[PDB]
């Protein structure tokens, strides 16, 4: 159990000093995205680590009530609004590339996704409390009929991993279409740019599917079916944690630390 | 035969140069050493002048210090409010490569140039609304740099033919020209009376002269590169001008040479613009290097940095007053300091 | 390993049980 | 430039009726643009403004409802649709151009006007209303507001206008302080607050005619009751 | 053929040399004399109170 | 903006702001292009559905519904180094080089080395056209292609004379993120609209992927 603390403490650290550093050079329209996500994975780094790590530490919750509906509540918040962020990104570019050429409507855009983060937000937090065994206390969901439970995690699963995942593939393939058809012509800046192209976002979806897959896939399985409490159970649950706080950290890697834009103004900076 | 001549005018400018090495008895900085120097200066962001869709390439204050022209590469020419960041005016210009602009002390026309080889008059109190095209000056073969009003009926303009010419605008003819540039004039600053002003080429030289006859009074060669502003003293015998060797250089009419040199070993970007005070005993300077180190006009020694600017500043300007300074960029904004 | 607080957090309250 | 209206007769009290003013000879679109109605023995009366662009429009007190307006640019009309005509609507209106930015010289030209019959508010208070004069010597009239038009700006807001016997009035100064364009140096303004003061110096002829003092602080904008110059 | 330049420039050099010049000295009493002399009504040089510029 | 007058006067200043972001909106759409190059060498040539309009000359035609501007910049006699960065926005560089003139290549070298390697155009991609296919032809066969450039070895034919001009002019790039396009024209039977449409695609596509955070 103490690779389990050492392992979240150092993703947490890696994510938070990452996207700090992010923040602080962002300090366009594309960037606006980046900074928009980077403080999402920040708030979700931030409410997820250590209250997780002392929920597989600690035996008893020992925060309270306000304490255990509000860290949830925004856990979920900053989740819903990191993965509707690169779904944005992926619409974005898709509009920017094939439309070959605006703030207002990024911005409109923007808080639009932490609109849409609040409903789910507010599923998470007013069901979740403390429960008092027949004594101590622990944070925990509070459902009284399971067909709200699978019917709300069946709807947040489909919706915040297939729609974003299905737009991004959708985006960025239509844009790969659009350089192969309108630069067929040979030349090397053209295929350097294809090339860089297709690493990205090879990438990009590759890191967001294998990442945010499992934590889903065992909420499901939580949903239909049950978990045999057995030492394999544990690692393949702390792995999914692992691979979720991993991809909220590496975002601002894959994300900004590889365009040449912001690149350069890290460099400045 | 011209052998004789080339060496006539060598020993002419030696007696010349022996004459003004006489009369250098001292030195201004030397004599002023004894003035208290002018501490840091703190200015920061009042308005931020914003509307601009392009780079932003000339401004000028008008006499009440509260309207200013400035002009962009997008084709517009906006006349601001600068009190409330309001935009009186959004003339729509016919060449949208402009990089000279004007506003006459009048207040009435308004001047714009720069590619197109003419400089074009727009009208602001026309009986009509709208801001039509006064007048089409159309006599240099080389762009136009910079263009000063004299009043109503007269204007200054230099270009890119080595060439300066004063043009009378109810006529649209050259009323004078001056020539003797080697290299393309690069700006002008017309001096408080009216009478005499000075004109930096790009053959690293300046020159100065007069409204009423039309030949040159004296000439400066104190830089080694291209000269991309220049700017009088108060006083109206003292100018200012900025170079792109990164050194700043003043000298004075009467004296008839050089003053003084502001430089500095951490500067290496030449300078754009350049303007002193209402009294002339600050002075401020627009570098390549996205900022403006205002240097003391007694002293040499630089004050402070508006570093507020994502790209290189281009033109700058200190009101009638002298209230606040304004400084645009290729940044798209101009910026008001105070 | 799997403890009962783990174990509530993801079961649930009745399922824990 | 020409403004000239249309839409005039005797209409029955209670009906509607269409005014049409069409511009000539000047860009249209960017003034704003008044209709100002006069009693045939009566002083000037402010009835409805629309901005350029049509973005604010005011109304007077007494003809909110009743009263519309409209303008359509790219003809370079205006229209002024009244509905429940009383007895007090049997007046002259004359529309008025007004264009609004720094410096700039509002209410300065009126068209010939059409007279049409039918079968708080800054109270501006003018002292006097004839003084019988000469050409030859200076004549200075007064002007008087119910609140302080000096705004913090440092502008305030006066306007003076000369109507001629069966003349269409002029802007003669705005902010009692700026002289408008072709109106001659002897007119001059002056005061302070609520207390504005016009002279004109060495009277000669072409000046015999009413003059009113109005306010721009805040609409609805009010005129006064007009002073009448006699020989 | 290239006389005239010649002639010209050793001309108008010849009547840009025959000035009358003044000590740098003097000059540079002047320059400071102006600066002094004016500096009351300098708003760059001395700072206003924030209650009485426009830009505030 | 307590008063009345201040109120309409910011409502005009609302308005001229709607109308410089619509136009704007409407100028940016148009995509750019400077034309340099020596005298007599087609650079007033290139297209004859031109659509013009001393000094700059405009050029505004249209081609798969893009706004392509053309700047003759020629009949300045000026120095380059002054006005050459009003340019800095554009889209690309073309550049004329007349091939029948043995005494100018040289002169056409030190110019495209100034304009490649200058501060400001530093990622400006080049469009190279290299003018009359016919005359040049003619000539290598009349004057072989060694009193212009000695130092030749290769084949005296045409398409490797056409070769070793179009490296020696593409070997001053060496810079990157700038590329030059080649197409040899000849302004007589040949339709050189295409290759200046392709070729400013790629750019504005490659411009956008680099600043959409892609690449």
């Amino acid at each position: 159990n103490f690779v389990t603390l050492v392992v979240f403490g150092l993703i947490f650290a890696l994510g938070v000093l990452g996207n700090s550093l992010v923040i602080t050079v962002l300090a366009s329209t594309t960037n606006l995205f980046i900074l928009n996500l980077s403080i999402a994975d920040l708030a979700y780094l931030l409410f997820c680590i250590p209250f997780q790590a002392t929920v597989y530490a600690l035996p008893t919750w020992v925060l309270g009530a306000f304490i255990c509906k509000f860290i949830h509540y925004f856990f979920t918040v900053s989740m819903l609004v990191s993965i509707f962020t690169l779904a944005a990104m992926s619409v974005d570019r898709y509009v920017a590339i094939v439309h070959s050429r605006v703030s207002r409507n990024a911005l409109l855009g923007v808080g639009c996704i932490w609109a849409l983060s609040i409903a789910m937000a507010s599923p998470v937090a007013y069901h979740q409390g403390l429960f008092h065994p027949r004594n101590q206390t622990f944070c925990w969901e509070q459902w009284p009929d399971p067909r709200h439970k699978k019917a709300y995690v069946v709807c947040t699963f489909v919706f915040g991993y297939l729609l974003p995942l299905l737009l991004i593939c959708f985006c960025y393939a239509k844009v790969l279409n659009h350089l192969h058809k309108k630069l067929k012509n040979m030349s090397k800046k053209s295929e350097a740019s294809k090339k860089k192209t297709a690493q990205t976002v090879l990438v990009v979806v590759v890191v967001f599917g294998i990442s945010w897959l499992p934590h889903h896939i065992i909420h499901l399985w939580a949903e239909f079916g049950v978990f045999p409490l057995t030492p394999a159970s544990f690692l393949f649950r702390i792995t999914a944690h692992c691979l979720a706080y991993s991809n909220s950290s590496v975002n601002p890697i894959i994300y900004a630390f590889l365009s040449e834009n912001f690149r350069k103004a890290y460099k400045q900076v | 035969e011209l052998d004789q001549l080339r060496q006539e005018a060598e020993q002419l400018k030696n007696q010349i140069r022996d004459a003004r090495k006489a009369c250098a008895d001292a030195t201004l900085s030397q004599i002023t050493n004894n003035i208290d120097p002018v501490g840091r200066i703190q200015m920061r962001t009042r308005r931020t002048l914003r509307g601009h869709l392009a780079k932003i390439y000339a401004m000028h204050w008008g006499t009440d210090s509260r309207l200013l022209v400035s002009a962009s590469q997008d084709g517009k020419l906006i006349i601001w409010d600068s009190y409330t960041t309001n935009k009186v005016h959004a003339i729509p210009l016919r060449s949208s490569w402009v990089m000279t602009c004007a506003y006459a002390p009048s207040g009435n026309y308004v001047a714009c140039g720069g590619l197109d080889n003419i400089c074009s008059i727009y009208n602001l109190k026309t009986r009509e609304g709208n801001v039509r095209v006064s007048r089409e000056l159309a006599g240099h073969t080389g762009y136009l740099s910079c263009c000063r009003f004299l009043d109503d009926n007269q204007i200054v303009t230099s270009s890119g033919d080595t060439t300066c010419a004063l043009w009378d605008i109810e006529t649209g003819q050259q009323t004078t020209t001056f020539t003797g540039h080697t290299g393309d004039v690069m700006s002008l600053s017309l001096a408080p009376d009216t009478r005499l002003f000075v004109s930096g080429a790009c053959d690293a030289s300046a020159k100065l002269w007069d409204v009423r006859e039309g030949m040159c009074r004296q000439t400066f060669t104190g830089h080694e590169s291209d000269i991309n502003a220049i700017c009088f003293f108060p006083n109206g015998n003292a100018f200012a001008t900025g170079s792109d060797d990164a050194t700043c250089r003043l000298f004075d009419l009467r004296a008839d040479q050089e003053l003084m040199t502001y430089s500095h070993d951490n500067i290496i970007c030449g300078i754009t613009s350049v303007s002193f005070s209402k009294s002339g005993r600050l002075l401020l300077a627009g570098y390549d290097d996205f900022n403006c180190n205002v240097w003391d006009a007694l002293k040499a020694d630089r004050a402070g940095v508006l570093a507020g600017h994502d790209n290189r500043v281009s033109c700058l300007g200190v009101t009638d007053d002298g209230m606040a300074v304004a400084t645009g960029s290729w940044d798209s904004f101009l910026k008001i300091w105070n | 390993g799997w403890t009962l607080n783990s174990a509530g957090y993801l079961l649930g309250p009745h399922a824990v049980g | 430039v020409q403004l000239v209206e249309s839409g005039g007769g005797l209409v029955q009290p209670g009906g509607s009726r269409k005014l049409s003013c069409s511009a000539s000879g000047f860009a249209f679109s960017s003034f704003g643009m008044h209709w100002v109605r006069q009693a045939p023995e009566k002083g000037l009366e402010w009835v409805a403004y629309i901005s350029s662009g049509s973005g604010t429009i005011y109304y007077a007190d007494t003809v909110k409802g009743r009263f519309t307006i409209s303008r359509d640019d790219p003809k370079n009309t205006l229209f002024l649709q009244m509905t429940s005509l009383r007895s007090e609507d049997t007046a002259m209106y004359y529309c008025v151009r007004s264009i609004y930015y720094y410096g700039s010289s509002p209410f300065d030209f009126w068209g010939q006007g059409t007279t049409l019959t039918v079968s708080s508010d800054i109270v501006m208070t003018q002292a006097t209303s004839s003084v019988p004069v000469t050409p030859g010597e200076s004549v200075s009239i007064s002007c008087r507001s119910s609140k302080s038009l000096l705004h913090s700006n440092g502008n305030t807001y006066l306007y003076w206008f000369l109507q001629r016997p069966g003349q269409s009035p002029q802007l003669l100064i705005y902010r009692m302080s700026n002289l408008a364009s072709g109106v001659p140096d002897r007119f001059s303004g002056s005061g302070s607050g609520t207390a504005f003061t016009l002279t004109i110096s060495r009277l000669e002829a072409e000046d015999v005619g009413v003059y009113y003092c109005m306010q721009h602080l805040e609409y609805p904008l009010t005129f006064g009751a007009g002073t009448k110059l006699e020989l | 053929a290239s006389i005239a330049q010649a002639r010209k420039l050793v001309e108008q050099l010849k009547m840009e040399a025959n000035i009358d010049r003044i000590k740098v000295s003097k000059a540079a009493a002047d320059l400071m004399a102006y600066c002094e002399a004016h500096a009351k009504e300098d708003p760059l040089l001395t700072p206003v109170p924030a209650s009485e510029n426009p830009f505030r | 903006t307590l008063s009345a007058e201040e109120r309409a006067a910011l409502e005009r200043s609302k308005a001229i702001e709607k109308n410089l972001k619509e136009d704007g909106i409407s100028a940016a759409k148009d995509v750019k292009l400077l034309l340099l190059g020596a005298d007599n060498s087609g650079k007033s040539t290139i297209v004859k559905q031109m659509k013009i309009i001393t000094g700059i000359v405009e050029t505004h035609f249209t081609f798969k519904n893009l706004h392509f501007r053309l700047f003759d910049v020629g009949g300045q006699r000026s120095e380059r180094k002054k006005w050459i960065h009003c340019f800095e926005d554009v889209t690309a560089i073309i550049f004329c080089v007349d091939l029948s003139d043995y005494n100018r290549m040289h002169e056409s070298l030190m110019l495209f080395d100034s304009i490649c390697n200058n501060k400001f155009f530093i990622d400006t991609s080049i469009i190279l056209f290299l003018n009359k296919k016919d005359l040049f032809g003619e000539k290598i066969k009349k004057s072989p292609l060694t009193i212009c450039f000695p130092e030749y070895t290769g084949p005296n034919t045409y398409e490797d004379a056409a070769a070793y001009i179009q490296a020696q002019f593409e070997s001053k790039n060496r810079s990157p993120n700038k590329e030059i396009y080649c197409h040899m024209t000849c302004a007589t039977d040949t339709n050189n609209a295409q290759v200046i449409f392709d070729a400013v695609t790629d750019i504005i596509i490659a411009n956008n992927l680099r600043g959409c955070g892609l690449y």
